[PDB]
């Protein structure tokens, strides 16, 4: 009997198959979480520079106050 | 207590006077005015009879 080497393919590897696909971003929406999260910086951002106000002229206020000093 | 009082906002510049002491609302530095002001006349030229010049 002879022995050599045998032949085996079974599912021959899939010859060329795209695996590059568009995924989790498509366009237009990126732009509304892009831009909707710059909208939620400013409101979020300039209601504690409303509150640095309070403390702003209660601040200037010491001053005032002592004059003694 | 009555001492309790509350700023809330700003003092805005509160303007009071009882004791005044000696009013006090001229004194600065200053001793003299220095020559006063300067001598002008104001009447309105009429024309003026022949001019400086040498060519007249």
């Amino acid at each position: 009997x002879x022995x050599x080497x045998x032949x085996x393919x079974x599912x021959x590897x899939x010859x060329x198959x795209x695996x590059x696909x568009x995924x989790x971003x498509x366009g237009y929406s990126m732009f509304a979480v892009g831009i909707g999260a710059l909208l939620f910086g400013y409101w979020s951002m300039m209601k504690w520079n409303r509150e640095r106000r309070r403390l702003q002229i209660e601040d200037f206020e010491a001053r005032i106050a002592l004059m003694p000093l | 207590k009555x001492x309790x009082x509350x700023x809330x906002x700003x003092x805005x510049x509160x303007x009071x006077x009882x004791x005044x002491x000696x009013x006090x609302x001229x004194x600065x530095x200053x001793x003299x005015x220095x020559x006063x002001x300067x001598x002008x006349x104001x009447x309105x030229x009429x024309x003026x009879x022949x001019x400086x010049x040498x060519x007249x």
